[PDB]
């Protein structure tokens, strides 16, 4: 008569308990190691030659390095298209302009907006948010279908007289992410989510946020804001509405890594979400302690 | 090592029974006061 | 407690196909907080090459190690590197107590004869327990080699760190 | 009473020569600096 | 049918519509009513008393604020432009490596700050408080917590945090001297009824600590102690002499400003040394605090222990290890919960290295300017010395000083060897020349600190100064500003189990209630709590915060409105906030406001609702 | 602390509900049992709900509604429903009743 | 145990329906499930 | 240094500014703006 | 040799006057058997100083 | 001052347009709304010497 391995499990017990960290001491954890565990008995050999340590931490900074790199980037799109514009500035944001104001002392808040900014990048900054949802499988077939539809030949006469009505095109409202920089006093703003769509009359640009209420930094002297769009395409605005653009040349990174740091994760099923493909969740399951578990 | 003993005046027996199943592969617990 | 066992015999029978070796966990409030460790949906955890790899792509070399193109209709390699992305990552059980305990008063409780080092009392206010694995290419295994863990909720936020394998073993394989 | 000018597509803002060669020159500093954030978080 | 248990009647009204036919006991228990009596199916009298409110008071759901939460979200910022000017506020969690070094390059910016929704809160009398003029009432959801609007990412979102210490309710929904009267109510239970007489004593501490012509050499000892008993042992003859020279000179009682330095004198000048009286005003002064904490535990009712932690600790927030005195010199011996955080992360074992004198040990005083790493005495303050400590700081210090003192720090590596490096001092054998000699040789700063301070006919300046000068060997370091976060006990974590609880001390400096001259040259001002927090002090020490405020005039307010550099502005995440910088405004100068403060402190807890009302208070 | 508060108080330990079938058969479960003896008549059931110290006295000595603000239905006009809800939940409004 | 004794049982419900039934029983008698199983692992030559 | 504009004439403002965006400058308070940026942004191998 | 490094810790780290020299001060001697040890921390002279100011301090206790 | 006074005083701003208030002014207009709910009589407003 012999006994399961549970039991035998449960008998041996557990005799020893270390604390680890992670590399960038973020975030400290418990390992348990079981003595019955059959990781003992497979008898494996273990070495660290330090040359492989090197080539791995000098790896984690190549992944760590994918957001700086990009920001940087940023930067110098910045500069190299300020140069090439050579200090012409059209405006973009629909505003009014006072003339009889000291221009300079803007220009040097925008000079001190650039410097602050930057020491202050980070992974919550707007440009990945800006990646986050061009990663995603569904963003592709979304390009690829509104390539098609944008250059199409006017209809005939004929197509619209019969069958289909006039096919949706693109709406107005468009969604952006965003960064903002106050110089009055040094802080800043770098996960913020705006709502965007064209003037009527000029065809400037005005933001609103997603209550629908219109934004007002845009006329405050000692803000200058941070502008990308779904399709990568970039925006610095200093006060007045005026604005210099690029296109952010995120091709320095290797696919690999770019997808490695961040992508938004598509979901599993698992208990209680539906099986049929974007329906509404029910209440969250959401095991808890503040109440009796059910049994 | 031993806690508490009859007329003498657990630890040992929960940690025999670890050894002992890790051998045998059988549940037969012999405790310090139960066995001879 | 019964997802280290399980999660022990489920790698004893996966070890023999894909040689994965079986590593077990817990977290604390140094980890997460007590809303989002009270509504944790999914654990996932990956392993690296020395040099900087992973364990789905082909070690050689792939087709994502070009430059990003940044044109207008692949961003980058849209389905067939999600694909491979989602490839690359793992799941592994959990479950979380969410009443606060002590790690040695419950394995007594339980059937562990817990005999540490030394009897180091810790208080947690909240307790997840998780099993990961880290692979080996043979018996041999690699201290540089780095591991992956993430955590995901409902609303589709993450976060994950990093961990050196020359840490988690630094005196338990030293023994062996 | 103010006066104020109709914001439209085509005016367009000056830029005075030495604050552009101030921030050329800061650009060229930061540039040659070094200074990445990456290098202070492996440090 | 419904009925009012336990209200209180303004006292600014006070009338009596019967008189004739009714009079009672002076008992403070009729004074302050805390029960009501109802009639029965027939006519007879029943007791209603919050002892049998308990079985309600105690059910957790009155504890758990996430759906008031969860509406109030949903039900969104108001829109109105009245609403609109409160709403707007901000904070920002900073490291604390350079927090000293900063308050000069913060406060040089002209900008204003606007005031928290906590603070506006207070302002109304309780007649008007109810009234619709009042813009803040919307947030008043519910008595155990606040509920506020805060920006950041310039979005606004709702923050929640708990009432750790009921004294933490606003000022309309609970008057200050409804406080006084259940002080009054704790000390009739206690069967304390008329206070030990310690008012001669207190009344003299009041004239020294408001004083303007305090000592400058009494922070200077103070920082070179750090409260070390073998520091003090050392110099406890040069302590007497200053101190009764001091007292026959001026009627001002010397040392009084500091915690170490008055228990020290009063354990070991105890032997003798010292004129009676002053040694009698001194263990009055710990008598005081010995009385006060008696009054904050409730050691009728007080026994057992929970989750191995004391039931006073549940009781009253002065036996929480968790709340810190906001002057720091020992590290207390209790620390589970705690983090202590000197720099970006909270400080493994392995970076609190030890002090050691006596050795050279000079890579520390070559790091002294450093963030990362803390220094400690080889030495932990035990829990009853941490409870007469947090009770001197927090509840002596701000009610007798009507919250006029504030903090500094000293620039030892500079100022130590600028006084004392002159060869008089390195050659001395293992005087007697003439004054003028030795005012010459010894240094002209050491002089004008010294010249009739602590010297008599017996010993003259040059032997004095030596004396002085031989402690030097506890030098210590800088000042910093720690960071205490922590959660609270296991059972007030129950709501919001992810609050964390921030706090702000001080390390290694002086509590000071003037400016000191000769060494504002040399001394740096830190104001970082809200006591403490003069901007007279830090006016005078400081430029550059004297012109912030000759740019603003109003806020030279002593009351503690007085806006902290940003990254100590975290007043919903403190465990003391607003209303007792309000109430130390106002408050007599007498003992019953100092005992006041403590009382004031009981937690909101649900097991410290069960022993406060199983007591009947 | 559980286990404490509820020896505290004299109640009992806590007790799960019924699941979702056994709930639409059973018409209800009745935690409180039937007490002893009672000579006097059915125990009034006595909810608290909090309140300030310092509320004006004078709220009591007349008939008036236990939540601070009057919200009597014959007073608004019908059927507008958003004016009902201004009259009872929006704050910023001049009250019925004081 | 050694060798399987009985439990005997009679239980009043308000449940009718046959599989609910098992279900709730399930839930309750998860222990003697788990019992069962380990008698087919421990004794291979017996089948219960 | 100053801007061109496209209209040969500017107009008259009016609204409360949360429907359409208008920048006024007091040149002290830019004056004071700047001075405080430039002092705090210095404030804040 | 060892001339150039005292000199240097003498007259340039701890900046003593000429008229205090090794035969006048034992604890200097002995303490500069240990400062010439680190080639650092010679721009903090104030440091060194006040290291060897609480040297004599601890060595001239009754204790 | 006046934007003090009457955020403190809880009234609002003259909100009014020109042919509004000129119509106002000569005819008179109903320049307060209703109140939400009445328990109690007519507001009769008491003036103030």
């Amino acid at each position: 008569d012999e006994v399961a391995r549970t039991d035998e499990w449960k008998g041996a017990g557990v005799s020893r308990l270390r604390e680890v960290w992670d590399v960038q001491h973020r975030v400290r954890l418990r390992v348990l190691w079981y003595v019955n565990s059959f990781w003992r008995s497979r008898e494996l050999s273990y070495d660290d030659h330090e040359v492989e340590l090197y080539r791995a931490l000098d790896a984690y900074r190549a992944r760590i390095a994918v957001e700086y790199v990009l920001i940087r980037a940023v930067r110098d799109e910045i500069y190299a298209v300020l140069r090439r514009d050579g200090g012409a500035l059209p405006q973009r944001f629909a505003c009014h302009v006072s003339r009889n104001m000291s221009w300079r002392v803007v220009w040097e808040l925008c000079r001190h907006a650039l410097a602050l900014w930057m020491d202050w990048a980070d992974v919550r900054s707007c440009i990945i948010k800006a990646l986050t949802p061009r990663l995603s499988r569904g963003a592709a077939a979304a390009a690829q279908r509104a390539r098609r539809q944008r250059e199409r030949s006017a209809p005939k006469p004929q197509e619209l007289l019969f069958g289909p009505r006039n096919e949706s095109g693109p709406p107005a409202e468009q969604t952006w992410y965003a960064d903002v920089v106050r110089c009055v006093r040094a802080q800043v703003d770098l996960g913020v989510e705006v709502r965007a769509a064209r003037c009527p009359r000029t065809g400037l640009w005005i933001v609103r946020d997603r209550r629908g209420r219109l934004r007002r930094w845009l006329s405050q002297p000692e803000v200058c804001v941070l502008y990308v769009t779904p399709d990568l395409d970039f925006y610095w605005v200093l006060p007045g509405g005026f604005a210099v653009s690029s296109r952010v040349t995120l091709h320095g990174l290797a696919q690999r890594a770019l997808r490695d740091r961040f992508q938004n994760f598509e979901a599993v099923l698992a208990r209680g979400m539906h099986v049929e493909a974007g329906r509404q969740e029910p209440e969250t399951p959401r095991v808890s302690g503040r109440r009796l578990p059910f049994d | 090592v031993i806690q508490h003993l009859p007329g003498y005046g657990d630890v040992l027996s929960l940690w025999s029974r670890r050894l002992l199943v890790g051998k045998l592969g059988r549940d037969v617990p012999v405790f310090v006061h139960e066995q001879q | 407690m019964e997802t280290h066992l399980y999660s022990d015999l489920a790698f004893e029978a996966r070890f023999a196909d894909d040689e994965q070796l079986p590593l077990h966990l817990v977290l604390d409030q140094e980890v997460l907080s007590n809303e989002e460790a009270e509504t944790l949906r999914y654990v996932y955890y990956r392993n690296v090459d020395s040099a900087g790899r992973s364990t789905g792509r082909a070690p050689g070399g792939d087709e994502d190690d070009a430059p990003a193109s940044d044109d207008a209709e692949d961003a980058v390699g849209g389905d067939r590197a999600f694909d491979r992305e989602r490839r690359t990552w793992q799941r592994a059980c959990f479950r979380v107590l969410p009443r606060p305990l002590e790690l040695l008063d419950y394995l007594r409780q339980s059937g562990l004869t817990v005999t540490l080092e030394k009897e180091q009392r810790v208080r947690m206010f909240y307790a997840v327990f998780t099993t990961l694995g880290l692979r080996c290419p043979d018996n041999r295994l690699s201290g540089a080699q780095t591991l992956h863990l993430r955590l995901v909720w409902p609303d589709g936020s993450y976060r994950d760190w990093e961990f050196l394998a020359r840490d988690l073993l630094r005196e338990e394989m030293e023994a062996n | 009473v103010a006066v104020f000018f109709e914001p439209h597509e085509e005016n367009v803002l000056r830029c005075p020569e030495r604050v552009l060669r101030r921030l050329l020159e800061d650009a060229a500093v930061t540039m040659r600096g070094g200074g990445w954030r990456e290098d202070v978080l492996m440090d | 049918f419904f009925f009012p248990v336990g209200l209180y009647l303004p006292e600014d009204r006070g009338y009596t519509t019967v008189e004739s036919k009714v009079k009672l006991n002076d008992t403070v228990r009729n004074a302050l009513p805390t029960t009501a009596y109802l009639l029965n199916r027939d006519r007879a009298v029943q007791k209603i008393d919050f002892v049998d409110a308990l079985k309600t008071l105690c059910h957790p759901v009155l504890h758990e604020p996430a759906p008031c939460l969860q509406t109030f979200t949903e039900r969104g910022p108001p829109s109105e432009p009245a609403m609109q000017r409160l709403l707007e506020c901000r904070f920002q969690q900073e490291p604390m490596g350079g927090a000293a070094r900063r308050i000069p390059h913060f406060y040089r910016v002209r900008r204003e700050v606007p005031r928290t929704v906590n603070e506006m809160k207070q302002d109304f009398v309780v007649t008007d408080f109810y009234k619709v003029g009042n813009i803040t009432l919307y947030t008043e959801l519910h008595p155990f917590f606040d509920f506020t609007h805060c920006q950041e990412n310039s979005e606004t979102v709702a923050l929640c945090t708990p009432r750790i210490v009921i004294g933490n309710l606003p000022d309309g929904l609970a008057p200050g001297p409804f406080h006084e009267l259940r002080t009054w109510e704790i000390m009739e239970h206690m069967r304390l009824r008329p206070p030990p007489d310690y008012e001669e004593t207190l009344r003299l501490f009041k004239t020294t600590v408001t004083s303007p012509n305090y000592p400058e050499l009494c922070y200077l000892v103070d920082v070179l102690v750090h409260g070390n008993v073998d520091a003090f042992l050392l110099i406890r003859t040069f302590v007497a002499r200053c101190i009764v020279n001091m007292f026959h000179t001026r009627q001002l009682l010397v040392f009084a400003h500091s915690y170490a330095l008055v228990t020290l004198i009063a354990e070991h000048l105890a032997d003798g040394a010292l004129p009676p009286q002053l040694l009698f005003h001194y263990r009055n002064l710990v008598a005081v605090l010995r009385l006060v904490t008696r009054i904050s535990a409730l050691p009728g009712l007080n026994n057992g222990q929970l989750a191995e932690e004391p039931l006073s600790a549940y009781v009253n927030a002065l036996h929480d290890h968790r709340l810190w005195p906001p002057f720091v010199t020992h590290l207390p011996r209790n620390m589970e919960g705690v983090q202590v955080v000197a720099d970006r992360q909270p400080l493994n074992p392995a970076n609190i290295e030890a002090r050691h004198h006596g050795v050279s040990d000079v890579p520390r005083l070559g790091a002294m300017d450093a963030d990362e790493p803390l220094f400690v005495d080889d030495y932990r303050a035990t829990d009853d010395e941490w409870t007469l400590q947090k009770v001197f700081y927090l509840c002596l210090m701000p009610a007798m000083t009507n919250n006029r003192a504030c903090g500094l720090g000293l620039n030892l590596k500079t100022l130590l060897v600028d006084l004392f490096y002159r060869p008089a001092f390195l050659l001395m054998p293992a005087p007697e020349d003439s004054i003028a000699a030795q005012r010459q040789a010894v240094g002209e700063m050491l002089t004008e600190l010294v010249e009739d301070v602590a010297t008599d006919a017996h010993t003259p300046l040059l032997q004095a100064c030596r004396e002085l000068f031989l402690a030097v060997q506890f030098v210590g370091e800088h000042v910093k500003v720690l960071e205490v976060r922590a959660p609270l006990d296991h059972a007030q974590r129950q709501g919001l189990p992810d609050f964390i609880s921030r706090q702000h001390v001080l390390y290694n400096g002086c509590c000071v209630v003037t400016a000191p001259k000769t060494l504002i040259e040399y001394s740096l001002p830190v104001p970082f709590h809200r006591f403490y927090s003069n901007p007279t002090i830090c006016a005078a020490l400081s430029d550059d915060i004297k012109r912030y405020v000759t740019e603003f005039p109003h806020y030279h307010r002593h009351d503690g409105g007085f806006p902290l550099p940003t990254a100590f502005a975290h007043e919903y995440h403190n465990w003391l906030r607003s209303p007792f910088s309000r109430y130390s405004a106002t408050c007599p100068n007498v003992l019953h406001s100092v005992m006041t403060l403590a009382a004031m402190l009981y937690k909101i807890s649900p097991v410290s609702l069960v022993l406060q009302t199983k007591a009947h208070i | 602390v559980d286990r404490w508060i509820r020896h505290a108080a004299g109640v009992e330990r806590p007790q799960l509900l019924d699941t979702e079938t056994i709930s639409m058969l059973t018409f209800g479960s009745m935690s409180e049992r039937n007490a002893a003896a009672t000579v006097h008549g059915q125990k009034a059931a006595c909810e608290l709900i909090l309140t300030p110290v310092t509320m004006d006295v004078n709220y009591f000595k007349i008939p008036n509604n236990p939540r601070g603000r009057a919200s009597c239905m014959l007073a608004v006009d019908p059927y507008d429903t958003e004016a009902a809800t201004k009259a009872i939940y929006d704050h910023r409004e001049a009250d019925a009743q004081t | 145990g050694p060798e399987t004794r009985p439990g005997i049982y009679v239980l009043t419900s308000s449940i009718a329906h046959w599989q609910t039934l098992v279900d709730v029983a399930r839930g309750k008698f998860a222990r003697e499930r788990c019992s069962f199983v380990n008698r087919r692992i421990t004794r291979p030559r017996q089948i219960p | 240094s100053l801007l061109h504009t496209f209209w040969r004439l500017p107009v008259a403002v009016f609204f409360e500014p949360h429907e359409e965006n208008v920048l006024r400058c007091p040149e002290r308070v830019l004056r004071r703006l700047l001075e405080d940026a430039a002092v705090t942004m210095r404030g804040g191998d | 040799k060892r001339d150039e490094k005292h000199r240097h810790v003498v007259n340039v780290v701890l900046e003593l006057p000429t008229e205090i020299s090794e035969a006048t001060h034992p604890v200097l001697a002995t303490m500069l058997s240990k400062y010439t040890r680190m080639s650092s921390l010679f721009n903090d002279k104030c440091a060194f100083k006040l290291d060897l100011l609480r040297m004599v301090a601890v060595s001239r206790t009754r204790r």
